[PDB]
This record gives structure tokens, C-alpha cells and sequence, in this order.
């Protein structure tokens, strides 16, 4: 109803124009994801690659492939089975179809997370109010009983549980885990998962500024040294008398 | 052809060979840059950024 | 009272064009890499601990 | 022993409209905005054309075509960002075409100032079916909207727009034929680049005084090569900035969402070049009153020639018609930023008072002021 | 004569490294998604495999 | 007031490429396939236009959207065989083009002739990729073996190959990548073939005597529209009778089941107008040496001129020549007759004796055969 309320600039580690992504935080983002997220929301354009590079060494992304089990294409003279999956299976799909979805959510469909950074405004800081920040409704106001109070939310209720408080998880790098800790190394992952290129993006931009600026000084001084015949010129005017 | 036999021809393509080397250089050296050929350009001096 | 560097570059290699073209190109070759590993190196130094190339330590070789 | 450029008659071509072409000496930067057009296009059809060896025109499989084109292609999201910050700069530097002519009176030359017309309609069509192929909610929600505004023809109505959709509503048909139309179209874009650039020779270019250059013309070779090779530069500067720092400025987010026929987002507001236009549809209340305007707006430019009073060509010696035009100018801006807004009392009032301030000044101010300045000039 | 071709020299360095470098963009892109190399050359396979069986 | 077609710059061209160039008055019929092609070029593209707003190209739906297009689009089962028939037509065409500057000395104008060289390898490209659009069983393995011909390069050759394909193989990405050079490269022709005309008209059309005709020049408009306009009527009778009654007979059946990627067919054959070349590569034992002797082959036309050594450029008045050509003729005939047959004994010798036959004829007889006629008359 009344205007939503805006979330504010938060001192992000990648705001900078030439900063980049804390790796350390991507992989404890992922983490929070692996259990806590994959209950109901779905990575449809993620695979258990793009990570070797990112985070996760080549081995210890393929023993965390084989933690998960997917379904395999028809045996031969015989039917679907199971395989344990490999480095090029995407992300396991909670549900087989929205419809289902919505029947164990109250009817609200989780969204795809792939590019929900890109796809609200304010990106990460919008999601990291949204996930603090649960309060109860103040007076005047009644909720349906599946439903929950959230003033960064445009229509101020969301079937949403608070899904992050203390202690829900442990950290193997033996970081403390605090709701805001949570939050913030999630945030972190969700901005990477809708742009893998946010590094390489920035450094190209580094160098395009350096060969500016070599470059436009010295073409625009081969521009003044033809034109400078022209620039220079002198004119008169003799008629007969 | 026939005609291009004679002296001055002789005279004329020896004052051109060196020119002809510098642009055979330079198309040489260009297409090894282009195409980063390696098995070449391990051979270079300081330039090994390859691994 | 010794030539300019300029003049003795111009006379040596600028006057043929031939010549012109031939150090224009392998400066490029030189130019690449010096500016590629130095602009490298730049980025890589506003951001230590950032980059996974410097968290590879914590975890390696099992 | 004569030049080998003056025989050869695909060298006769080129020199005649490169290399010895009669130029003015004074010409500004404005004269650059033409070069760096064709340049734009030029760029725009290589990146597409790399973009098509990807792209699935289907309603099923578009939106995770362009997914895995940023994620699994060698340097597919740079090519993308390209391509749709490469549109907006072609706009941009299309509005400064314009304006120079309608600043300088360069639309005197009717035939050329006739093609131009053509062109820039070509274009927004080109641009049109290009921003609904990506199938997001803006897109399939936008051609929805732009498709049923031709449903206010008297007795046909209907008709076109199920023969356009190819079906009762908009899906996969109407996506294959906007892919083609979308490949298509820029390739007759070049062909009209060429009738442009034909009309315009038999007269020559027109320098800021408005005087006959006759006097003091140079060739194009050393100059302007130089010339328009710095505008280039500094073109690709602004284009490699936007897409490497600000990928997503001059875009909308819910284009990252899947399109739903069911659900609709509130403001659904459309490309920022297609705005202006925009608010003028809405300020009048009836459909055909708006598409009327539309249609209108963008025959004033055909009528400009015929409303000229003044004995001059340039603004630069007329400081009132100056003044009137940078009004024009700003109410332009004003209705851009209109469209960006939601519909609310402020909004609509204002929208209606810039369209009518919009017409009025064209249509009724450019002539008087310009019969008074030739009365002040006792011509 | 030997500074204004210089910077003329310069220039076309500049000019030539950033050609190189964005039509190996254009043409990489042709190459193979990184999808195509994930999908094959992946074939690690176990030497348990017994005498005579056929996996 | 005179006549405004000499005024108006678009008029001047369309005037002189049209309506007044000067033009021999004996041209025969072999005159007229030239405007044919361009025409067909014209159908082929609009035709082909339609079938791409409902084609789908992916591996899976490509075969598929054929089926659709065939049986539930209005009309489509039409359309998609006058693009599959026209494309013969235009090969048929396109060799009497090709025939008619050999037996009359056409090629004498070098710049035209070598143009010509150039829109016959595009026109080749765009025909071999669009009969892959399909994706039938012969198409896929017909790319497969006209592409793995390719890592006989010394040493690029492999990679150069699986860069083509965008893979390890030859699956959807080629296919796509395919379609779009497919639908580009018919309008790269098209510019091309402005430009055959252009350097054409700097000198004037061959008449069968091979004298110059400057005696007996004609307007082109009334005389020559009309007879091209008959020419293009009986083009039309040719086309409607193959697609309305036997549209089939030219194509190759098994293109109508789906491509199967383990089941290679008992008998390969390119399509009908590339069997003379299969052939050629073929016979010859090494497999680089077969891709050297198919270029080769198609650049000895370049070479023509050269070894041209007679003394009358028409090939009217020179009987043995006569003799000579027909000859080549009928083997060109053998060759394409034994592309469509099994290897074994009998057809590989036949092969490999034509082969040879084919070579020496354009490379030593010829010339010889002019030296006599030429002593012969005591020039
Ligand atoms: C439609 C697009 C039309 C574009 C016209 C470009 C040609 C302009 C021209 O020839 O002279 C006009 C004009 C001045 O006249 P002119 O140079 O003295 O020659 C006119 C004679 O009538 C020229 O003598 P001509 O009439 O004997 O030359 C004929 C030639 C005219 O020139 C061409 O069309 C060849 C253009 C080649 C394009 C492909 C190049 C790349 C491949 O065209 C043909 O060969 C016949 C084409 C058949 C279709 C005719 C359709 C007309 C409607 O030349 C220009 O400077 C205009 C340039 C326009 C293109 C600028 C490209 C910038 C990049
Ligand atoms: C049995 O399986 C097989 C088949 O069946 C299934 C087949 O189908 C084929 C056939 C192959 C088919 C598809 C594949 C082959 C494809 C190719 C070779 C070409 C590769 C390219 C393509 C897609 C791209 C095509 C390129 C295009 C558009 C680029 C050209 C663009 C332009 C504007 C053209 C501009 C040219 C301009 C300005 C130059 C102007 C001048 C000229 C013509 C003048 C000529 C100049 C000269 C020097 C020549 C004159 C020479 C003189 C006197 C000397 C004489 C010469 C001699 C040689 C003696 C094979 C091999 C096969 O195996
Ligand atoms: C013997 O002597 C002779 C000579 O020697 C003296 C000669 O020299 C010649 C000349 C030589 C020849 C012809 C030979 C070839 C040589 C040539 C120069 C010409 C070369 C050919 C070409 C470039 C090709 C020309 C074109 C072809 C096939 C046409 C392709 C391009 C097009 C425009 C065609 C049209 C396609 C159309 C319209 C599409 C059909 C669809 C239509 C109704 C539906 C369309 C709908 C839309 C766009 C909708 C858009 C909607 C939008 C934005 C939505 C808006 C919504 C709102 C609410 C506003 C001859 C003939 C001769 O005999
Ligand atoms: C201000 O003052 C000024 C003026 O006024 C006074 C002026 O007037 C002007 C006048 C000039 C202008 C404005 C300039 C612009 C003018 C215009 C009209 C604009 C025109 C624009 C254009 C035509 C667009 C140009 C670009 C186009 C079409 C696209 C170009 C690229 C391509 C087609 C693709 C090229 C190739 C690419 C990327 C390589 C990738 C692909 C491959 C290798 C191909 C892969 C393989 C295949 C097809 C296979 C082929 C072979 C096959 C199957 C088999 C072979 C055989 C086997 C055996 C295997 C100026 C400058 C000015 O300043
Ligand atoms: C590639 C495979 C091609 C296979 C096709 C083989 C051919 C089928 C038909 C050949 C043409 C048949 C019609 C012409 C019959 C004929 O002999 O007519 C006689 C008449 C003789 O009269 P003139 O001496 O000109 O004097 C006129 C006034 N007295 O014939 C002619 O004039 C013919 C002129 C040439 C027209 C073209 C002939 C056919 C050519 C076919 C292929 C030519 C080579 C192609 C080479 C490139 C191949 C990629
Ligand atoms: C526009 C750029 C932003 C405004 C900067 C100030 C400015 O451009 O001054 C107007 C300029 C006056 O200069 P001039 O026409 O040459 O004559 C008087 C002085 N010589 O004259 C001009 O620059 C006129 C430019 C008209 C075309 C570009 C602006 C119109 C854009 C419409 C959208
Ligand atoms: C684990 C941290 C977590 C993150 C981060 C997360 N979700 Fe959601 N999420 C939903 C549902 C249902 C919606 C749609 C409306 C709502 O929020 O209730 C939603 C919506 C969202 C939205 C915003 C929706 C919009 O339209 O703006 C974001 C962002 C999001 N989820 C991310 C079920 C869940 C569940 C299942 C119990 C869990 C666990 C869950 N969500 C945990 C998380
Ligand atoms: C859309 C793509 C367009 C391209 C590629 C293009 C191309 C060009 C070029 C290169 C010039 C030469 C520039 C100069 O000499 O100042 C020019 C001039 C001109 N253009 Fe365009 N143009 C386009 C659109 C338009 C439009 C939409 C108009 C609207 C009126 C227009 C009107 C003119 C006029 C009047 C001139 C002559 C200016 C003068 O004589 O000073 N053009 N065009
Ligand atoms: C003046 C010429 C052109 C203009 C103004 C133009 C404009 C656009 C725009 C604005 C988009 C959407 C960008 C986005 O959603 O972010 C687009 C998409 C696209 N265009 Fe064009 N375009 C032009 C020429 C071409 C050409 C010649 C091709 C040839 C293949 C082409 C192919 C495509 C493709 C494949 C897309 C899909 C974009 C995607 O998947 O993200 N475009 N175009
Ligand atoms: C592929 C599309 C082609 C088109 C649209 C085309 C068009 C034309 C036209 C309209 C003419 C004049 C009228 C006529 O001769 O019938 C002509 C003449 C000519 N064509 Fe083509 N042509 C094409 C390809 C070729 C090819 C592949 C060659 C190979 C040699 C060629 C060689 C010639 C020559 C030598 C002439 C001069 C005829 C003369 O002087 O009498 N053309 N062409
Ligand atoms: C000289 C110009 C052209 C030639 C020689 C040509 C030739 C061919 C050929 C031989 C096929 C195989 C069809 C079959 O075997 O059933 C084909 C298919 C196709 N071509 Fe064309 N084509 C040309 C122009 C075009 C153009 C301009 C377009 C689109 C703008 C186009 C679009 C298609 C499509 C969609 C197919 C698939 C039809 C099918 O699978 O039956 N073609 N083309």
C-alpha cells in the first residue's frame, strides 16, 4: 500500500569501481545455500562447475557432486534410474513443477534465484534488509495467519519465514555464525551467481582506462599538428587599388 | 613474359630486394604476434609468459 | 652537442617506411607484455586476499 | 602515369565520396554525429551477427538462450552488453543528428531531410522487435501494449493485430517473425544510408553560418579522416565505460525475470528513447487521439521545411529563435522524464501541459518570432 | 621530423594492441561453449572392470 | 522542360542501367539467362524469408518445425518447395551463364569475368549450408564428410575443423551457426552482383560474332524488357511444372528421416549440382591431393584468359573448337553421372579417365587446337 520503504547503501566490499568479490565470503555463501536455500528455492542456470575456478578445487567439487543423486536418461532395454552426478549437472531442482511448489508454500512460488540481484531494485542490499528486518506489524494492521510482517517488502506481508537466525549452521573455517554474518556471505553468492564476470569485467576496465589515456592525448595531438596549416593561415585582400 | 628479361630489369629488381625483406619481415613477424604461434615465440628472448 | 635521440631514431628507422612498419610491430610485441603484466599486477594489489589465486594456500594439495 | 584512383571506376566511387569530396572548413563537431551513425550500425550488425550463431527464436527457449550465452559462451556477455548498450548510443547520437539540422537549417535540403525521416522510423522498428526478443516481463508485456495500439483503426482494427501476432495473442509466432524482421531490417537500413548520402552530394554539406562555403572548401582525405577518426575514439570511450562500469544503467530490471502472461508489474514503462512519444499517448484520454499525436509528432519534422519563415538558415545570427529552441529542447526532457513515472495528478498535468507546449511552439512560436526578428532586421 | 613520427609510431602501437586483443574475443566466442569441454574429454574411468566383463 | 529520368539522381541510375544502355541487337536467348538469375536470386530470397519466421533451428526441433510448416502453415508445403526447386533452377541458370562466356569469349572482359569467379563460390557456400537446414539423414552426414575433408590441411587442418564446428562434432551449434550464413551471405551476393553489373556496363555487352557492335546498338527498354519478360515467363512454366506435379524427382530420398548420428547410409551423394566435383576428390588416391585437384579445377577458369591464344574471340566461326567443347561437355555429363554411383571397379577407372580428360582438354588441347585453326586461315 503506502510507499515501499527503500533500503540504504551499504558499505559493500565490490562497490568500488575497480574492487572485486572477497572469494573466502562466495564459498561461505554457498554453504549457507547448499541446505538452508535449496529447501525450496532453485539455481535453474547454476552447475557444480563454475566453481573450480571461483572457490572450490577441482576434487573437492567432484566429492561434493557425488553427495547428490540425479536422475539418468533410459537404461537401455530398461528404464530411468539414479546416477550419483557429475561436473555438468545443474543444481537439483526442490520441485518437478511450479504447481507443486506452490501447494507446500501456502500458494506463493519461490522464485528462481539465477538473477533475482539483477532482477529487484537496490540488488543485494535490497535482499540483505529484506532478511533482517522481520518485525512484527505495528498497530492497525492484521496479517493471515501464513503470512509475515516486512516493511522492505512492496506489499509489506510475505509468506517468507524468517529463514537465518543464530547458530542454524557451523562453518568449517570456524567463523562465528551470526544472523548479519549469514546474510552478508549469502548476499555475496546470490551477486556472484548473476555475474560470474564481475572480476574480469573490471580489470578489462582498468586497462581501457590506461590506453585512454595514453590514446587520446596523442591522437588529438596528430589532429593539431595537421590541422595547425589551416589553424595558422593568414589571409589578404589586394584589390587593384 | 619474354619481354621482362634485360638488364635494367635486373638493375631494377636489385635495387628492390631490400625493401621486399622488411615487408617479408614484417608479415612474418605480424603473423606469429596475431596467431601467439608458441613453438616461435619460445624462443624469444624474455617473452615466456607462457607457462 | 650529441644527436637528439630523436633525430638518430628518425634516421636509422623512420626515414624507410619499410622499417617504420617493422619497429611498430615488434614494439607492439614488447608493449603487450610489459602493459599486460603491469596492469595485472595493479589490479591484483588493490585487491589481496580477494582474488582466489591468494586463497588457494588454505587449501591445496588435500 | 595519372592517378590510378581517377580510371578504376570502383576507385572513382570512393574518391568522389571520400577521399577529394568538396568540404566546408568550419564545420563543428555537430557534422561528426553522421560518420559515427554508420559506425554504430556497422558495429551493431557484427555483434548481432555473433549473437544469432546462439539464439534460439522461440518462446521456450529464448530466455535460456541468452542465460547460456552469458555463462558458457567465450565472451558472450561483453558481446551482449555491447549489442544493448551499443542501441542506446545509436539513438543518442541519432538525436544529435537531428538537432544540428533543425539548429542549423539543414533541412532545407529536402530530399535529403525527406530520407532521414524514413530512416529514423526504420530504426525504431528495428529497435522495437530487438528489446522484445529477449522474452522478459518488459519485453513480452511491451509489445502486448505496443501491438493493441492498433486496434483503434475504425472498421479494420482486429484484423491486423491477430494477423501480426499470427494467433489470438502474443507467443512463439510472433517471436520467430520479429527475429527475422529484427535481422533484417538494419541490412535495409544501409541501403537507405546509401540514398542519403546520394541526394546529399548534388548539393554538398551545409557549414554552422548558413553562407555559401564555395569560397573556402577542402578536401576530406587529411582532414576530417583525422577528424572523425578522434570522434570515433572518443565514441568507443563512452561505449567500453557504459558496458565495463554500468552494464545495466540505461536498462530496466524485470527483464531478468521470465515473462508471465498472467502476472503484469505496475509502471511497466518502456525504453527510455521510446518515452517521450509515450507520454504524449497518454495525455490524451482517447486511444485514437493518442495514436493521432504519435503519428503527428513525427510529421512535424516532414512539415518543418514548409513552416520556415525566416530569410536565414542558421540560429546562430536569431537569438530569440535560439532561446525558443533550447524551451523545445528542455520540454523534450521533461516529457522523457514524465514517461519514466508513474500516473499520478502532478504527472498528468504536467505531461498534458509539455505536449500542447510542445505542438504550440513548433507549430505557432517558430514562425511568429521569426517574421518579427525580420522585421527588427528591416529586411 | 623524428617527434611527430614518433608520436604517429606511438599511436599505432596503441591501435594495434586493442585490434589483437578484440578479435581474439570475436573468434574465442566461436570456439566451444564451456559447456561442449565439460561434457566431453570427461571420462575418467575405474580399472576394477574384471577379465572378460564389458562395462 | 526535359525529361525529369535524367534529372533526378535515383533516375539517372535506374535510366542507365535500365532504360537507355546501349545493348547489341543480335543478342540470342543465351543472353538472357543473366537477368534470370538475379530474378530467381530475388525469389529465392523471399521465399526463403517466410520458411524463416517458422523454422526452428536446434537439433532437435529443426526436423520437426519442417513437418509443421509442411502440413499446418497455410500454404507452406508451396513455399518450401519453390525455395528447395528455385535453388536448382539457379544452378541450371547459373551454368548456362558460366557456358555461354566459355563459347563465346566473354571472358575476354577480365574484371567482369573475375567477379563472376567469386559470386560462384558464394553462391556454393550458401547452398551447401542451406541443404544442411534440414537436418535429415543425408544432410548431417553430408556436412560431416564435406567438413572432415578439412584435416588434410599440413597443420592447421585440425584445428580448423573442430573450430567450425564449435565442437568435438557436428550437433546443434554448427546448425545454428549454420542458419545465420545461410540467411547473410544471399545479401552479400546480391552487392556483389551490383558489382559484376557495374563493371560490365564501363565497356558494353558480347554479341555471338564476337565484332564489336557499335554499328548497331539498341535501346534496352522496349525490345529487350519484353524478351526478358518472355524469358522469365518461361522460367516461371519451368519452376511451377517441377513443384506443382513432381516436386521430388530432383531431390535425393532418406533426407525425410530424422538424422541418426550412429547410422552412417549405405550410399552418400552430395546434391546433384556439386556431383562433378565429388567425383573429382574421389578418384584421387591421396586425400590432400583430392582437395588440391577439387581448387584447382574451379580456379582453371580463372586461368582461361590466359591460355586463350586465338586470334577471333567467338568460338562461331572455329568448328574444331566447336568439336572440343561439346566434348568437355559430355564429360562433365560422365562426371556427374558416375558422382551418384557406388565406388567399384568399373566407375572409379571411368572416374579417374575422365578426370584426366577433363584437365588436359582445358590445359593443353585447347590452346593447341587455336594454333592450328590460327595458322591454318595464314593470320
Ligand atoms: C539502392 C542503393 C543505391 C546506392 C547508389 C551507390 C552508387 C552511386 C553512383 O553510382 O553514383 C551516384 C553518385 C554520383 O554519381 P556518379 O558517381 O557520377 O555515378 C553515377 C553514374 O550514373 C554511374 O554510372 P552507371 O549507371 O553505369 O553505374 C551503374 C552502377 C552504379 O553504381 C553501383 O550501383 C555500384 C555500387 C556497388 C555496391 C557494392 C560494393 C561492395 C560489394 O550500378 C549498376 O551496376 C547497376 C545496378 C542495377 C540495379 C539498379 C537499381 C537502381 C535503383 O555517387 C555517389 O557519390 C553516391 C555514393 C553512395 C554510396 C556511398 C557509400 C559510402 C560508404
Ligand atoms: C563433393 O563435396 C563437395 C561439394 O558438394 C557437397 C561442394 O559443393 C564443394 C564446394 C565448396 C562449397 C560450399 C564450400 C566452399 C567455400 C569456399 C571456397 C569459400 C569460403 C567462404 C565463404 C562463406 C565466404 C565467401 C566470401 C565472401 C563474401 C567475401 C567476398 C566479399 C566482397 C565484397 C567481395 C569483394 C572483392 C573485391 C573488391 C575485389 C575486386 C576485384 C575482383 C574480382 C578482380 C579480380 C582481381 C585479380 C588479381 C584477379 C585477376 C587476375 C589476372 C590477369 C591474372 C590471371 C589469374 C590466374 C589465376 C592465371 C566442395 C569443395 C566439396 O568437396
Ligand atoms: C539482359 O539485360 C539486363 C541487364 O543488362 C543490361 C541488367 O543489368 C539487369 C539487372 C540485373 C538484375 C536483377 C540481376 C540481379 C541484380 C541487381 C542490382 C539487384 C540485386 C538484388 C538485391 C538486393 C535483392 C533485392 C530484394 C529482394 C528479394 C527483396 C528482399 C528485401 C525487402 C524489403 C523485400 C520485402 C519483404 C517484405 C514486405 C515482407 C513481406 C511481409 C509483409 C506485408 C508483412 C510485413 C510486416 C512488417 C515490417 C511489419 C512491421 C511492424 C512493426 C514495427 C510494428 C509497428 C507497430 C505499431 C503499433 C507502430 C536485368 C534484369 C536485365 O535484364
Ligand atoms: C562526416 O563526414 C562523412 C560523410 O559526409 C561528408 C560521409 O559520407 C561518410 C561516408 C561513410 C559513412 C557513414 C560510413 C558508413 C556508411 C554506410 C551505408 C553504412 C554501411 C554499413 C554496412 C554494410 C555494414 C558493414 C558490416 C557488415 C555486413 C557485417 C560485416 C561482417 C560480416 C559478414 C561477417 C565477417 C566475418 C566474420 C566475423 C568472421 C566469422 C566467420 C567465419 C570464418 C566463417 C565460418 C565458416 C563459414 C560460412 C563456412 C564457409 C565454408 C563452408 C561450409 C565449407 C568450406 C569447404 C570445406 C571442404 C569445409 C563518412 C565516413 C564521413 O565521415
Ligand atoms: C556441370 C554439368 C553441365 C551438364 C549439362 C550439359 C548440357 C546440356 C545442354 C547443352 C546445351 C544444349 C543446347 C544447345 C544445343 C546446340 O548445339 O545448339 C547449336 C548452337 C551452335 O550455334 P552457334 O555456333 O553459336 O551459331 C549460332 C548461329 N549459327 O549451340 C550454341 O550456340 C551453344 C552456345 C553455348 C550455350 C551453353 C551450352 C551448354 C553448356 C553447358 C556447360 C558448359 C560448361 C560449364 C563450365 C562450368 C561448369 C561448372
Ligand atoms: C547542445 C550541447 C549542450 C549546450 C552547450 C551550449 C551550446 O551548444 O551553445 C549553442 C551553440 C551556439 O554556438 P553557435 O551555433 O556556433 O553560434 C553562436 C556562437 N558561435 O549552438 C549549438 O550548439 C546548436 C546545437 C544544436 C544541436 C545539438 C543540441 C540540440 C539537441 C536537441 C535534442
Ligand atoms: C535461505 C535464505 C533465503 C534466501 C536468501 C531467499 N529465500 Fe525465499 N521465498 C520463499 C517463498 C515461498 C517466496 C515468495 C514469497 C515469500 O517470500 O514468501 C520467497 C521469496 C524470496 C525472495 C524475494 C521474492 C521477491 O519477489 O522479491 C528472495 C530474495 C528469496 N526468497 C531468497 C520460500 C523460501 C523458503 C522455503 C521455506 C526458504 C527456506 C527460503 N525462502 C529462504 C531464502
Ligand atoms: C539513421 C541513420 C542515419 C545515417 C547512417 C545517416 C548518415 C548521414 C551522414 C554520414 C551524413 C553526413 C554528415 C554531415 O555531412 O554533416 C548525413 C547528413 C545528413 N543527415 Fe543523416 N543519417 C541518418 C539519419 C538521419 C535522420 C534521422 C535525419 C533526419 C532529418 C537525417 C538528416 C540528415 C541531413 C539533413 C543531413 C545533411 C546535413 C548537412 O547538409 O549539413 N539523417 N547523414
Ligand atoms: C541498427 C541496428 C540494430 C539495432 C538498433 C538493434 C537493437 C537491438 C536491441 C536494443 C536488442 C535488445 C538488447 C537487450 O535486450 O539488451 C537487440 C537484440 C538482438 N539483436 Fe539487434 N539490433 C540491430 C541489429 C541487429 C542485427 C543486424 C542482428 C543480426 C543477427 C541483430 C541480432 C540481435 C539478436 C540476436 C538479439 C538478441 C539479444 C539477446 O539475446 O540478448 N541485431 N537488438
Ligand atoms: C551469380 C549471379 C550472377 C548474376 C546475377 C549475373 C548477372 C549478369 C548479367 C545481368 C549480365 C548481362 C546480361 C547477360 O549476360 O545475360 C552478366 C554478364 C556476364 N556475366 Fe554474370 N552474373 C552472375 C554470375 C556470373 C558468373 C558466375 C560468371 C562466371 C564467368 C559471370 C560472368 C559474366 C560475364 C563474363 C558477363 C559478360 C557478358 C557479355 O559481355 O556479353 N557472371 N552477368
Ligand atoms: C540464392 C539464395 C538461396 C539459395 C540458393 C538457397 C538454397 C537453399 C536450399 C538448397 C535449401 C535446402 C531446402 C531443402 O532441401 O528442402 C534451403 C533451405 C532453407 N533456406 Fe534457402 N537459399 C537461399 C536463400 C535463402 C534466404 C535469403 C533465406 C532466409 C532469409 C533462406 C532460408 C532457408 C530456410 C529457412 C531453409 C529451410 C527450408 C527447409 O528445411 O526445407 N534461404 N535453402
Amino acid at each position: 500500500s503506502d510507499l515501499e520503504l527503500h533500503p540504504p547503501s551499504y558499505p559493500w566490499s565490490h562497490r568500488g569501481l575497480l574492487s572485486s568479490l572477497d572469494h573466502t565470503s562466495i564459498r561461505r555463501g554457498f554453504q549457507v545455500y547448499k541446505q538452508v536455500c535449496a529447501s525450496c528455492h532453485s539455481m535453474d542456470f547454476v552447475a557444480y562447475r563454475h566453481l573450480v575456478g571461483v572457490c572450490y578445487t577441482e576434487d573437492e567439487a567432484k566429492e561434493l557432486a557425488a553427495e547428490v543423486e540425479v536422475q539418468d536418461g533410459p537404461n537401455e532395454d530398461g528404464e530411468m534410474f539414479m546416477r550419483p552426478g557429475k561436473l555438468f549437472d545443474y543444481f537439483p531442482k526442490p520441485y518437478p513443477n511450479s504447481e507443486a511448489a506452490r501447494a507446500a508454500n501456502n500458494g506463493a512460488l519461490p522464485p528462481d534465484l539465477s538473477y533475482i540481484v539483477r532482477a529487484r531494485h537496490g540488488g543485494e542490499d535490497y535482499v540483505f534488509s529484506l532478511l533482517t528486518g522481520y518485525c512484527e506489524p505495528p498497530t492497525g494492521v492484521s496479517l493471515r495467519e501464513g503470512l509475515y510482517f516486512n516493511p522492505y517488502f512492496p506489499g509489506q506481508a510475505i509468506a517468507m519465514a524468517p529463514p537465518i537466525y543464530t547458530d542454524v549452521l557451523e562453518f568449517d573455517d570456524g567463523t562465528p555464525a551470526t544472523m548479519s554474518q549469514i546474510a552478508k556471505d549469502v548476499c555475496t553468492f546470490l551477486r556472484w551467481a548473476s555475474e560470474p564476470e564481475h572480476d574480469h569485467r573490471k580489470r578489462m576496465g582498468l586497462k581501457m582506462l590506461m590506453m585512454m589515456a595514453l590514446l587520446v592525448p596523442l591522437v588529438y595531438t596528430i589532429k593539431r599538428h595537421k590541422w595547425s596549416v589551416l589553424k595558422s593561415r593568414k589571409l589578404a585582400y589586394r584589390p587593384p587599388k | 613474359v619474354t619481354r621482362f628479361l634485360g638488364p635494367r630489369y635486373r638493375e631494377l629488381v636489385k635495387n628492390w630486394v631490400p625493401t621486399a625483406y622488411t615487408w617479408g619481415a614484417v608479415g612474418a613477424v605480424g603473423l606469429v604476434w596475431a596467431t601467439d604461434w608458441r613453438l616461435i615465440l619460445d624462443w624469444v628472448p624474455y617473452i615466456n609468459g607462457k607457462f | 652537442a650529441a644527436a637528439t635521440l630523436t633525430s638518430k631514431l628518425y634516421s636509422l628507422l623512420f626515414r624507410r617506411t619499410s622499417t617504420f612498419a617493422l619497429t611498430i610491430i615488434v614494439g607492439v610485441m614488447f608493449f603487450e607484455r610489459a602493459f599486460d603484466q603491469g596492469a595485472d599486477a595493479i589490479y591484483d594489489h588493490i585487491n589481496e586476499g580477494k582474488l582466489w589465486k591468494h586463497i588457494k594456500h588454505k587449501y591445496e594439495n588435500k | 602515369m595519372t592517378p590510378m584512383r581517377k580510371t578504376n571506376p570502383l576507385m572513382k566511387l570512393i574518391n568522389h565520396s571520400f577521399i577529394d569530396l568538396p568540404t566546408p572548413s568550419n564545420i563543428s563537431a555537430w557534422w561528426n554525429f553522421g560518420s559515427l551513425l554508420g559506425a554504430c550500425l556497422i558495429l551493431q550488425i557484427t555483434t548481432g551477427l555473433f549473437l544469432a550463431m546462439h539464439y534460439s527464436p522461440d518462446a521456450s527457449t529464448a530466455f535460456s538462450s541468452i542465460a547460456h550465452i552469458t555463462r558458457d559462451v567465450n565472451y558472450g556477455w561483453i558481446i551482449r552488453y555491447l549489442h544493448a548498450n551499443g542501441a542506446s548510443m545509436f539513438f543518442i547520437c541519432l538525436f544529435l543528428h537531428i538537432g544540428r539540422g533543425l539548429y542549423y537549417g539543414s533541412f532545407l535540403y529536402s530530399e535529403t531531410w525527406n530520407i532521414g525521416i524514413i530512416l529514423l522510423l526504420a530504426t525504431m522498428a528495428t529497435a522495437f522487435m530487438g528489446y522484445v526478443l529477449p522474452w522478459g516481463q518488459m519485453s513480452f508485456w511491451g509489445a502486448t501494449v505496443i501491438t493493441n495500439l492498433l486496434s483503434a483503426i475504425p472498421y479494420i482494427g482486429t484484423d491486423l493485430v491477430q494477423w501480426i501476432w499470427g494467433g489470438y495473442s502474443v507467443d512463439s509466432p510472433t517471436l520467430t517473425r520479429f527475429f527475422t524482421f529484427h535481422f533484417i531490417l538494419p541490412f535495409i537500413i544501409a541501403a537507405l544510408a546509401t540514398l542519403h548520402l546520394l541526394f546529399l552530394h548534388e548539393t554538398g554539406s551545409n557549414n554552422p553560418l548558413g553562407i555559401t562555403s564555395h569560397s573556402d572548401k577542402i578536401t576530406f582525405h587529411p582532414y576530417y579522416t583525422i577528424k572523425d577518426a578522434l570522434g570515433l575514439l572518443l565514441f568507443l570511450l563512452s561505449l567500453m565505460t557504459l558496458t565495463l562500469f554500468s552494464p545495466d544503467l540505461l536498462g530496466d530490471p524485470d527483464n531478468y525475470t521470465l515473462a508471465n502472461p498472467l502476472n503484469t508489474p505496475p509502471h511497466i514503462k518502456p525504453e527510455w528513447y521510446f518515452l517521450f512519444a509515450y507520454t504524449i499517448l497518454r495525455s490524451v484520454p482517447n486511444k485514437l487521439g493518442g495514436v493521432l499525436a504519435l503519428l503527428l509528432s513525427i510529421l512535424i519534422l516532414a512539415m518543418i521545411p514548409i513552416l520556415h519563415m525566416s530569410k536565414q538558415q542558421s540560429m546562430m545570427f536569431r537569438p530569440l529563435s535560439q532561446s525558443l529552441y533550447w524551451l523545445l529542447a528542455a520540454d523534450l526532457l521533461i516529457l522523457t522524464w514524465i514517461g519514466g513515472q508513474p500516473v499520478s495528478y502532478p504527472f498528468t498535468i504536467i505531461g498534458q501541459v509539455a505536449s500542447v507546449l510542445y505542438f504550440t511552439t513548433i507549430l505557432i512560436l517558430m514562425p511568429t518570432i521569426s517574421l518579427i526578428e525580420n522585421k527588427m532586421l528591416k529586411w | 621530423k623524428g617527434f611527430s613520427y614518433l608520436v604517429t609510431g606511438v599511436t599505432t602501437v596503441g591501435v594495434a594492441y586493442a585490434a589483437k586483443n578484440a578479435v581474439t574475443q570475436f573468434v574465442s566466442s566461436m570456439s566451444a561453449s564451456a559447456d561442449v569441454l565439460a561434457l566431453a574429454k570427461i571420462e575418467i574411468k575405474l580399472s576394477d572392470i574384471p577379465e572378460g566383463k564389458n562395462m
